[PDB]
């Protein structure tokens, strides 16, 4: 009867940023910064 | 962590995080347009 | 009224009004782009100048090799930023414009004509209340049909 | 350095301030450019999705809207295989009225 096409949604909450929008969620990031040690 | 470092290191940048999206806009019978298949998985 | 928007034309008169959903959503797109361009540069109080004895040849060299070579990188990435930016500032424009035919002709399915020149023209008598709900997200499909 | 030698150490300085904001601005454009353009390349990809499966479906299918199409004909789950793979057979499915 009916088809749908449509896309992935999760709980997280990693936010990022992009040169037209700031505090995107995301469903999944990486961080390539080092913070600690 | 601190610029006078020793070894083979990464690059040390003033930022305070730097995070690169990998997946999609996370926005939780309908399709893209309303955005949001959590059942998806 | 905006940067993008509608004209219509039924029973009760004509005119222009922008679609301000979309407007202000590449409004704050593009402030946020001019924004990113200037604010993460950073501004530090700085003299520039040095002095020289004439039997310090190679350390003058040395410093002005490595000031031009710093100016060199600078505006070769302020040249390239500016390009690359503008290619992308203006391919939003369109596709935001084309965003609004889809976004529109996905509610007026088959109620309307494509006339192939980025208007529809409706089969259904549609007056202003009409014009309003297609200007918004609320055109009720079922209430129309076609004539034939 | 000395103590004698001011302009050679703030020479020194000068060049590694320089390679960290040149490093720094670079990091940060390319984060940000890079995630504008992961966005658009997940966005436009489920609607690739949406027109490659379009496409095949034809007239035999009700656009209804919403990023979801309804068949005409009675469309069961080896049909659904077939669509959801590039292989509907358009010849076979007819509409209705
Ligand atoms: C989010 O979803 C994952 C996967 O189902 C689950 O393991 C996790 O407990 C959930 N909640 C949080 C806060 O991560
Ligand atoms: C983004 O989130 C951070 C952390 O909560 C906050 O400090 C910052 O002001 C937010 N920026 C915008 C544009 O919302």
């Amino acid at each position: 009867d009916q088809i749908c096409i449509g896309y992935h949604a999760n709980n997280s909450t990693e936010k990022v940023d992009t040169i037209l929008e700031r505090n995107v969620t995301v469903t999944h990031a990486k961080d390539i910064l080092e913070k600690t040690h | 962590v601190h610029p006078l470092t020793i070894g083979e290191c990464p690059k040390y940048v003033k930022s305070e995080k730097l995070v690169l999206a990998t997946g999609l806009r996370n926005v939780p019978i309908a399709g893209f347009i309303e955005g949001g298949w959590q059942g998806m998985v | 009224d905006g940067w993008y928007g509608y004209h219509h034309s039924n029973d009760q008169g004509s005119g222009y009004a922008a679609d301000k959903e979309s407007t202000q959503k590449a409004f704050d797109g593009i402030t946020n782009k001019v924004n990113s361009v200037i604010e993460k540069m950073n501004t530090q109080f700085e003299a520039v100048g040095k002095e020289f004895s004439n039997l310090e040849r190679r350390l003058e060299n040395l410093n002005k090799k490595m000031e031009d070579g710093f100016l060199d990188v600078w505006t070769y990435n302020a040249e390239l930023l500016v390009l690359m930016e503008n290619e992308r500032t203006l391919d939003f424009h369109d596709s935001n414009v084309k965003n609004l035919y889809d976004k529109v002709r996905m509610q007026l399915r088959d109620n309307v004509k494509e006339l192939g020149n980025g208007c529809f023209e409706f089969y259904h008598k549609c007056d202003d209340e009409c014009m309003n709900s297609v200007k918004n997200g609320t055109y009720d499909y079922p209430k129309y049909e076609e004539e034939s």
